[PDB]
DNA sequence: TTTTTTTTT
């Protein structure tokens, strides 16, 4: 449980080969197709089965691949170059330059998306168990050849858990949360969609 | 009234997440809380047993019911054979039995995930004390045991893991609707004023300002006619904003 | 067990049961004495016979009293008490009071020879009229006298209390000797458990009638409860009182018609000067 | 990823700033009733509330000041008047 | 050990055929024996018995009974089976064969809640109180059955399956041959009736916002097709868990309900009294919802719609329809609910609603909101050929109609109203009407009714008397009138539907009358019922 | 079905805006994580939230009020004049059900005095 | 479960 849905990692470990296990008859366990493409035949244990593989990976090490107790950890070159950045008296025009290079104009978009990646601070009502929303929403309407997939797929490249969508290749499943049901098991999972994985993040919807 | 009496035990220390839960916490005694889900009917289950041996009248056992067992015996030591045997109706005991699903609470759910959820076994008087929705606190014991079905399912030796409750807290439960005597004096009190008309109309809902005709009609809505439908139904239709 | 026990006398004044902590204080009570929750709220003919002669013993030996009656049986059908009967024939004697005289003396008579045979309709007859309003009638007196305590109905009024209804709760039962006397007897005792200093006065109870009888009221009366008796005959002089109220000058409108001198009828209008011609009866023999 | 751990409160002249240009904004719609194209209500001091939170957040500051519910209150014009 | 258990089963059979000889009620009054003597010879094998009777008969195979009735009940009804064959001999030749006798009980005690079964009551009796739900088709099971070997054919006879919803085993191996060798023969066994039902609890006991719980209920013998849903009962039967966990389900013992086209002289004489009234037509119009003012011509359409005219089919086969239809018209108050609940009140058979149309053969139907079928009037029939199917379903209705406003369906109408400047005469029915709400409040705190109207369960027992027996026709001398009338309106919208719908008026006036015959009275009455209702029509949009 | 029918609209004006604006930013200024009443228009006491809670279940379960013929008078009189004044204008007419309104009126204003 | 296609209302 070091990991969660939409991480992309990098894992060590070794390939491993793992057998139709269910085939098998010993003692304290009878074979569950017996209970309700040509594989290997001769064991005492497959008295007329036979036997198949599936791989698999054994993971040995997993990890993702890339608060004044904070501030002061990242204490030299993190320090500096922020507390730099933080005096900066144009930061904004000076973010929204880097952010958007290929992009002329439209000073007012780049600012509210710029704005929507911070975002305000989300409260709880202390005894109702209300709460009053800190997440930002925009929305973009114009003209053909307005650079409006070019701010969303900027977007989607800058941030670190945003996800582009687009409504015409898309369904209320897979969008926000689905139910599936397994076959190596049997009981019913829930799959995280764009949206739970976007959670604390930006979901980007193109052709809305 | 009564056979044996039962030791509940609250305030246990330490509490786990469901997510959290390890190989380390079998058979230790652990606290958790959650949301139900699900929750089965009230079923009678065997607690003690006892079998007619049929070749010779004897009555074997008492056997003590385990958990995951068809208990059985096998000689009957009267004939010293291996008579057919009957269940016994007239010497049999049972017991009430319930089943619900419990899954992490939604406000304690970190970044993106999933919450978990586990399996939680009531016996006796612990039975029909929730219902799905409710916010409950379980105490009880982390045990497991075997499936063969799971090791099938999985493709490894794993085992099934479950909770055996022993006591229950439901932060639901609503307070209870009984007045005292002084409760009693502070409404005859409050009753004798002459302002007391004006004090209830304009005391609903003090932050909103003015709009004493929607705050007369909730105030008289609240209190009921006698009956033939007795109920005063109101609607209220507004503009967007409007506090409504 | 338990519903009989929750209209007696004894064991509401007991527990108080016409406040709030009068469940509390009964269920306190029941686990004290040795009896189950269960074998009170069952039937009572459904124990075993020795389970129920241990409860009769376990209560006859908390109320601590020297009462014995005749028991009558026939056959293999069900024992009866002699007490139980009467209150049935009185029952059906004294009310309603819209039918006809003849007709209720008739049905007190069929009550009363359908104790003394096994046939089935008869005993039916008589199993309705137990379990009907025999019972319908103690938890009217109940509710009257938790009602005048609950709101404080009865007051001092010099050397008497007093006590006045708004409605009253059934006015069939009201012209009963039965129930005034059992309700007034019990209201009495009721209020002066509450408080100290409240047994050296009589009390006064008055009822009103709606529909045919409009605009009259029923009055009746019980001696203080620190009188002594010189012995065992219970004297009484409230209808004397009442009878030497009649008797003043200017007249009122007050009906006497009855056999017994401490029930009289009362015009709604005279309610002033009779409270203060009778507070002059009563002070001028405190005199 | 460093300024979100902030977390801003409001100051008391930016509380009397955000009365007067929720004030400005309804009066302007009052003034133009028939010819705007977009109501205002009792949300738009909510999203203004937002802006001005997330504008103390870029700069890094413990509290709003009257500057970024000035700046706020400017840019949400800017995207409705129409 | 065996002998032991005879000597128990033979002492209750002894004990139980005592109480069921000696109990009595004084004098001559065995009831049981009595009972049970009038049931053999009423071809009825079963017996009743009240346990508070036994219990003051003899306290301890009464609490036998009820803590081990599996064991103890075969014996009461043995000791039964006995005592009926001693009361009936000697028999009459053809009868010498001795009948199985099933025995029912009751119990006078307070019901245990069904959410309250404790789990020390398994396999006892209790009582239990609630409302059946659904009731499943009755079914065999045997009692008896007779076994045979496969290979070597030898046979077990009359082995005997215990009751309720338990199975049984088979031996395993030959007892004179593989495993499990037995079969069971379809000819050579016995069986009883059965049935399922299903109870739920009562909505007074459910504690407040939570939905009902259910049990299971078995039934055999008499106990079947006693119930059907919705009833209200109580059950008497033994708890029992079905064949470590397992689903529990009620034996039944005793059941106990909580709950036309026959006339004698005297109700005969009452209807003909009314009839040889002359005021019979106008007390009935003015008999129609008193509580509603006014109205008199639509309380007249409806005595006419309530009656209808008669039913007739030529010898070519062409039938022609007896029934009425009406419709009103206006302001969407004025009572017109109320109307059509009433007009379903007296109706012998009647509906009413917002397929809907099939469920009155015989009956009335009142439609409200009719502004939200033209086969179904004209035919009494509809029909459909969609995807995959084609049917026709014939039903015949008389119809009633109630609108807040095609002009195509309103052919298929006889009567039409249109219901309507009031505030003077309204002031004293406003006086009227809020007296008679106050009244009701104050209430809140067997011809003829107190009023001299006819009361709804004479009224309604008059009509379904009257459509059986009376069948008119027309006099002559009446037919001569409409040829002239219907001749001058169409040459001075007239049709042959409205020249029928007024014969059928006139039927439908003569059929309260009791006649033979129709007249020129009933004939102009009719005409002028046709004239204020559909010239409204004319005049109006 | 509704016994009573009440209208919310908007209008914009500055002390209102005012009112409004100071709630709301107080509900955020202080719901921040880290961070004898009566009336204004008459001066009278306000009831503590629970006390009105129980008067409420207090009133519904142990008060009934009785209601006498004489008023009768008033209600069938009133409900004349307004019927009278509702069909002359030609409007939507006040009916029987108004009636039944206004008797549920009083007796729930009757509880409310106990 | 969810997804994709062709006939029917
Ligand atoms: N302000 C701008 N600066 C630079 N390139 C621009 C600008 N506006 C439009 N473009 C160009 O316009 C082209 C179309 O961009 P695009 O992102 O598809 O806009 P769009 O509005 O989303 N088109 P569409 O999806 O059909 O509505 C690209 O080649 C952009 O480089
Ligand atoms: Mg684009
Ligand atoms: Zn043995
Ligand atoms: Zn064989």
């Amino acid at each position: 449980e070091t990991v969660q849905p939409g991480d992309k990692c990098d894992i060590v470990g070794t390939l491993i080969v793992i057998p139709d296990i269910a085939q098998l008859s010993t003692p304290g366990l009878r074979a569950e197709t017996s209970n309700q493409s040509e594989g290997i035949t001769g064991l005492k244990a497959l008295g007329v089965r036979d036997l198949t593989y599936k791989m698999a990976f054994l993971a040995c090490h997993i990890q993702q691949t890339e608060y004044l107790d904070l501030w002061s950890k990242m204490s030299t070159e993190d320090r500096a170059t922020l507390k730099k950045m933080s005096d900066d008296k144009k930061i904004e025009k000076n973010i929204v330059d880097s952010l958007f290079p290929n992009i002329y104009g439209n000073h007012e978009v780049k600012l509210g998306v710029l704005l929507m990646l911070l975002g305000g601070v989300a409260k709880k009502s202390r005894d109702e168990g209300t709460s009053l929303r800190g997440d930002i929403n925009v929305c973009l309407v114009g003209d053909p050849s307005t650079a409006k997939s070019q701010v969303l797929k900027a977007v989607e490249e800058f941030s670190p858990r945003a996800i582009y969508t687009s409504g015409k290749a898309s369904s209320a499943a897979g969008l926000t949360a689905a139910v599936v049901k397994d076959e190596e098991s049997f009981e019913f999972v829930i799959e995280a969609g764009a949206l739970m994985l976007a959670d604390n993040g930006v979901c980007c919807i193109d052709e809305f | 009234v009564c056979n044996e009496i039962k030791v509940r035990i609250s305030q246990l220390p330490v509490e786990e997440d469901i997510r959290m839960l390890r190989q380390v916490h079998l058979n230790m005694l652990i606290r958790t809380a959650g949301v139900v889900t699900i929750a089965s009917g009230i079923l009678p289950q065997l607690a003690v047993v006892k079998y007619d041996c049929v070749a010779c009248g004897y009555l074997l056992g008492p056997f003590v019911q385990q958990n995951d067992e068809e208990v059985r015996p096998t000689i009957c030591p009267s004939c010293q054979g291996k008579g057919p045997f009957e269940l016994n109706v007239e010497n049999t005991v049972y017991h009430n039995y319930q089943r619900i699903t419990m899954q992490e609470s939604p406000n304690k759910v970190a970044a993106g995930r999933l919450p978990r959820s586990k399996d939680v076994i009531l016996l006796g008087d612990l039975c029909d004390s929730c219902k799905p929705g409710d916010e409950i606190e379980v105490t009880g014991v982390y045990t497991n045991n075997f499936d063969g079905s799971l090791n099938y399912k999985q493709g490894f030796p794993v085992f099934n893991t479950l909770i055996h409750a022993n006591h229950i807290t439901n932060k639901d439960k609503m307070a209870s609707d009984q007045l005292t005597d002084e409760d009693i004096k502070a409404i005859r009190e409050l009753s004798q004023d002459p302002n007391i008309s004006q004090r209830v109309f304009s005391s609903i809902a003090p932050s909103i300002y003015g709009h004493d005709d929607v705050k007369r009609a909730i105030a008289l809505a609240l209190f009921r006619g006698e009956a033939l439908r007795g109920d005063i139904n109101v609607l209220l239709c507004g503009d967007p904003g409007t506090a409504k | 067990l338990f519903s009989a026990m929750m209209v007696s006398e004894y064991f509401s004044i007991k527990t108080k049961n016409w406040t709030q902590k009068g469940d509390v204080n009964i269920r306190h009570l029941l686990a004290q004495l040795g009896i189950t929750l269960h074998e009170t709220k069952q039937k009572f003919e459904a124990l075993p016979t020795e389970q129920r002669n241990l409860v009769v013993d376990v209560l006859e030996k908390e109320m601590d009293s020297s009462f014995a009656t005749f028991f009558g049986t026939l056959g293999y059908c069900g024992k009866l008490s002699a007490c139980d009967v009467a209150r049935a024939v009185t029952l059906r004697l004294e009310m309603p009071k819209s039918e006809t005289i003849m007709n209720r003396f008739r049905s007190g008579q069929s009550i009363l020879r359908s104790s003394i045979t096994g046939e089935r309709q008869d005993r039916l007859n008589l199993n309705n009229t137990f379990t009907s309003i025999c019972q319908r009638t103690l938890q009217v007196s109940w509710k009257t006298v938790a009602a005048a305590i609950n709101q404080s109905e009865i007051i001092p009024n010099g050397p008497y209390y007093l006590f006045s209804c708004s409605r009253s709760i059934d006015e069939d039962m009201v012209d009963s000797r039965h129930f005034l006397y059992n309700t007034a007897g019990f209201m009495i005792r009721a209020f002066a458990s509450m408080k100290k200093g409240r047994t050296t006065k009589p009390l006064i109870a008055m009822f009103p009638l709606t529909g045919e009888s409009a605009g009259w009221l029923v009055v009746t009366g019980v001696m203080p409860i620190a009188t002594i008796y010189e012995d065992s005959l219970l004297k009484t002089c409230i209808g004397r009182a009442f009878e030497r109220v009649k008797k003043m000058t200017p007249p009122l409108r007050i009906v006497d018609d009855y056999f017994n001198s401490d029930i009289i009828r009362l015009k709604s209008e005279d309610r002033t000067r009779f409270i203060d011609f009778l507070q002059t009866v009563f002070e001028g023999t405190s005199n | 990823a460093f300024a979100r751990c902030f977390k801003p409160k409001i100051s008391d002249k930016a509380a009397e700033t955000l009365v007067r240009e929720y004030k400005k904004l309804r009066m302007s719609d009052s003034n133009n009733a028939a010819t705007s194209s977009w109501r205002i209500t009792v949300r738009q001091l909510e999203s203004l509330v937002r802006l001005s939170e997330a504008l103390a957040r870029l700069h890094c500051g413990k509290e709003v000041l009257v500057e970024h519910v000035e700046k706020a209150a400017e840019l949400l014009n800017k995207s409705i008047v129409r | 050990t065996g002998r032991e258990l005879i000597a128990e089963y033979r002492q209750l059979i002894t004990q139980f055929r005592n109480f069921i000889r000696d109990f009595s009620t004084g004098g001559f009054g065995m009831i049981y024996r009595d009972q049970l003597k009038r049931n053999y010879f009423s071809h009825e094998y079963r017996l009743e018995i009240n346990l508070n009777h036994l219990k003051n008969f003899d306290e301890d195979i009464e609490m036998k009974l009820r803590k081990f009735p599996g064991k103890v009940l075969p014996a009461l009804e043995e000791a039964a089976k006995i005592v009926a064959d001693e009361i009936t001999t000697p028999r009459p030749k053809g009868e010498e064969k001795l009948h199985d006798i099933q025995v029912t009980l009751t119990l006078d005690e307070y019901p245990t809640s069904l959410r309250q079964v404790k789990s020390a009551q398994v396999s006892q009796v209790v009582k239990i109180s609630g409302i059946i739900v659904a009731a499943a088709q009755v079914r065999s099971k045997a009692t008896k059955v007779t076994l045979q070997c496969r290979q070597c054919k030898h046979t077990i006879p009359d082995v005997s399956i215990k009751p309720g919803l338990e199975g049984f085993a088979l031996p395993r191996t030959c007892a004179a041959c593989p495993i499990d060798p037995y079969i069971m023969l379809p000819d050579k066994c016995e069986c009883v009736d059965y049935q399922t039902l299903k109870l739920q609890e009562n909505p007074e006991d459910v504690p407040h916002g939570e939905m009902p719980r259910h049990l299971q209920l078995f039934t055999e013998r008499y106990l079947t097709d006693k119930v059907v849903p919705g009833n209200r009962v109580t059950i008497v039967g033994v708890y029992s868990i079905k064949k470590g966990i397992r689903t529990p389900y009620l034996r039944v013992l005793g059941i106990h309900m909580e709950t036309f086209t026959t006339f004698t002289p005297e109700e005969e004489r009452m209807f003909k009294t009314l009839a040889q009234r002359k005021d019979a037509y106008e007390l009935i119009a003015k008999s129609i919802a008193p509580s509603i003012y006014g109205s008199a011509d639509i309380k007249k359409s409806i005595a006419c719609l309530l009656f209808g005219g008669a039913r007739k089919k030529l010898p070519d086969g062409i039938t022609r329809r007896g029934d009425i239809n009406v419709l009103l018209l206006g302001d969407p108050g004025t009572a017109k609910s109320q109307l059509l609940k009433f007009v379903e009140q007296v109706s012998p058979i009647g509906v009413y609603t917002s397929g809907a149309m099939v469920l009155a053969d015989g009956g009335v139907v009142c439609i409200d909101e009719f502004d939200k079928i033209h086969e179904a009037m004209e035919q009494q029939t509809i029909s459909i050929a969609k995807a995959g199917i084609t049917t026709t379903l014939n039903s015949r209705c008389s119809v009633l109609a109630a609108a807040n406003s095609m002009p195509t369906i309103l052919s298929r109408f006889d009567m039409i109203y249109i219901v309507k400047h009031d505030v003077l005469k309204d002031a004293t029915l406003a006086k009227h009407v809020i007296e008679v709400h106050v009244n009701a409040s104050a209430a809140k705190e067997t011809m003829f009714d107190t009023d001299g109207f006819l009361t709804i369960e004479f009224l309604k027992k008059f009509v379904t008397y009257a459509r059986l027996n009376c069948g008119p026709r027309l006099t002559p001398q009446a037919s001569e009138k409409l040829v002239n009338h219907y001749v001058k309106m169409r040459n001075p919208p007239i049709t042959v539907r409205q020249l029928e719908a007024i014969v059928r008026i006139a039927e439908s006036i003569a059929k309260m009358e009791l006649q033979q015959f129709a007249t020129d009275k009933h004939v102009e009455e009719a005409l002028r019922l046709f004239r204020v209702s559909t010239i409204e029509a004319a005049a109006t949009g | 079905r509704f016994d009573v029918l009440c209208v919310i609209r908007d209008s914009v004006d500055s002390v209102e805006d005012e009112r409004l604006a100071k709630f709301v930013v107080g509900n955020h200024r202080t719901h921040h994580p880290d961070a004898d009443q009566m009336d204004e228009r008459t001066g009278v006491r306000l009831i503590p939230q629970d006390l009105l809670r129980k008067y409420i279940i207090y009133a519904r379960e142990k008060c009934h009020p009785t209601l006498p013929e004489q008023h009768s008078e008033k209600f069938s009189n009133i409900f004349a004049q307004m019927r009278k004044e509702s069909m002359a204008t030609g409007s939507v007419a006040i009916t029987v059900r108004h009636v039944e309104s206004m008797i549920r009126l009083s007796e729930a204003h009757a509880k409310l005095h106990l």
